[PDB]
């Protein structure tokens, strides 16, 4: 709890600016993990099937 | 009588007037010592009873001005100027003294010559009395304001930031004299000397936090009156169209803290003059309003403070109408330009920067068909500018980081928009630097290059 | 608790509210003079265009 005054816009922008990048970072990390897991899962199947 | 009480109800003028009112001056002993006339000492001694006894300053106005001009003591001239200034501002005693000053300008011109000598309190007392009669419609002397602004004692007394009464009275005198339209040119000519003192008081009040109460001003009426007097003095000079463009183009760096000063402050006085100064400077009547709105919006960040300030309005309707009026022109100012001319001008100028319309996918999708004229030679020229900036002028730099981040965001949006631009990056060779640029410093630009590499990597495998 | 602290706090609050009311009150005419001058200049140019 800070002993100074209250700022709603400065506290709201610092959380929305972090959450807006955290949502795209989580979605890009999940999509990159799903694509890397799909390509790594299919690479051994293609190399073993070849 | 009936003079204006501007710069007369503040505690700073009464605090300095209380020190001169505490002491006593004998005009008979000074006149007997060959330092003044007997008629000036008798009129100065008899002039004190007219104040309390009344509640004729015009008849005794000439002996007080002659004794003040002939005398060289700061105590007698400060007491006579304090008694004449107190009797002039009153509306029930000494009414003929105000008409005699407006009737004869030789008494005001002779009384203005005695200012700036002796102590600094006498120059504010004579400057307040000359500024009181000068602010009326009876006498308009711009030579006294230009000569007072060209003085070194007034700029030296107003330059001292350790006294709130000296800088508040000196800034209040120029702020009250700047209300006239004829004095705006002469006050605007010498505004470069008193220009940093108005921003230093706003930076000193903005540097104070909310947990502790500073001695000069953090939430008090003294610092809010000094910062409101400086913002009102800058707002009075900002009414001119060329003065707003020249002052905004010259002092935009020091004027960029006005948005943070209104956001950090809770009163609507500093925030109303701060938002009104940016709203008046962002008007269409000022010359080069697009460059001041683009530099103030990009460097100052007036769009997020205006958007967040639009939800948290104040009690005054002028602040909400000024913020709502400036937010529409500030938001429509960047949206009013074309995306193809802005992207072609920014890419052709070799200077990449963020904007409100540059982070939208509709601009790259609209300019993607128009940019495609040589097998995507525009995107190959932008990728050759980003990779050529990456090779010559390596990363971990201040200049290449903004163009690398903007080129990575625009290349990520243009690459994510259409799947045919991936062949231009592999054919040109900028795709190899995009993977190496993510593992370096500037992790925001590494996240933009990670999104640009993820956009081209998404079309490879589905 | 004591009435002297409430009298001093109300006496300072009333003078601060009055001084803030007047200091916030002067800006309406302070901008209204420049707005009236701009409107008079716009009407003067609007008449001078047809006069020329």
């Amino acid at each position: 709890v800070p002993p100074s005054g209250s700022v709603i816009d400065d506290y709201v922008r610092n959380a929305s600016y972090l959450e807006e990048r955290l949502i795209q970072m989580e979605d890009a990390t999940d999509q990159i993990e799903v694509q890397k897991n799909d390509l790594e899962q299919y690479r051994f199947i293609l190399q073993s099937g070849d | 009588m009936g003079a204006t009480k501007i710069l007369m109800d503040s505690t700073h003028f009464n605090e300095i007037r209380s020190i001169i009112r505490s002491r006593s001056v004998a005009w008979d002993a000074l006149a007997r010592s060959e330092e003044l006339s007997e008629i000036d000492a008798s009129t100065a001694k008899a002039l004190e009873s007219i104040l309390v006894k009344k509640n004729v300053n015009g008849k005794t106005l000439i002996p007080l001005i002659h004794l003040l001009s002939t005398s060289d003591n700061e105590d007698c001239k400060k007491s006579v100027q304090n008694l004449i200034a107190e009797l002039l501002s009153s509306d029930k005693y000494g009414d003929d003294t105000v008409k005699f000053f407006q009737e004869d300008p030789k008494q005001l011109e002779q009384l203005f010559d005695v200012s700036l000598k002796g102590d600094f309190q006498t120059v504010l007392i004579s400057g307040f009395n000359v500024v009181s009669l000068l602010v009326q419609n009876g006498l308009h002397n711009v030579k006294l304001v230009e000569k007072l602004l060209k003085n070194n004692n007034l700029i030296n007394i107003l330059q001292n930031i350790e006294q709130m009464d000296t800088c508040y009275v000196c800034i209040r005198l120029l702020q009250e004299l700047a209300v006239i339209p004829e004095y705006r040119d002469v006050i605007w000519l010498h505004e470069k000397k008193f220009m940093p003192t108005l921003f230093k008081i706003l930076q000193r009040a903005t540097d104070s936090q909310l947990a502790t109460r500073i001695v000069a001003t953090n939430s008090n009426h003294l610092g809010i009156q000094l910062q409101y007097h400086s913002l009102l003095l800058i707002w009075l000079l900002t009414f001119n169209p060329v003065f707003a463009n020249e002052l905004v183009q010259k002092y935009l760096s020091d004027f960029l803290d006005l948005l943070k000063l209104v956001k950090i402050t809770i009163k609507e006085k500093v925030s109303r003059l701060c938002i009104s100064i940016i709203l008046q400077c962002c008007s269409t009547r000022v010359k080069q309003h697009k460059k001041v709105i683009k530099q103030l919006l990009l460097l100052g960040n007036a769009l997020p403070t205006v958007q967040s300030l639009s939800e948290r309005k104040y009690s005054d309707e002028e602040l909400r109408q000024d913020i709502s009026n400036l937010k529409e022109i500030l938001e429509n100012e960047y949206q009013e330009l074309t995306s193809f001319d802005e992207y072609v001008a920014e890419l052709d100028s070799k200077l990449l920067c963020w904007s409100p319309p540059h982070v939208d996918n509709g601009f790259w999708s609209d300019n993607i068909d128009e940019f495609k004229k040589d097998n995507y030679k525009i995107f190959r020229q932008l990728i050759e500018l980003l990779q050529a900036k990456v090779r010559n002028g390596d990363v971990n730099a201040k200049q290449e980081k903004i163009i690398i981040q903007v080129a990575l965001n625009d290349i990520t949006h243009v690459v994510e928009l259409l799947p045919e631009s991936i062949d231009v990056l592999d054919k040109t060779g900028g795709k190899a630097d995009i993977m190496e640029l993510l593992n370096h410093s500037d992790s925001r630009v590494k996240y933009e290059a990670l999104k640009a590499t993820q956009a081209i990597i998404g079309y490879t495998f589905k | 608790l004591t009435p002297n602290q409430v009298n001093d706090e109300l006496n300072k609050m009333q003078a601060f509210i009055r001084k803030e009311a007047e200091e916030k009150a002067k800006e309406i005419q302070l901008k209204a003079d420049q707005e009236y001058e701009i409107e008079k200049t716009n009407i003067v140019r609007n008449e001078t265009n047809n006069i020329d």
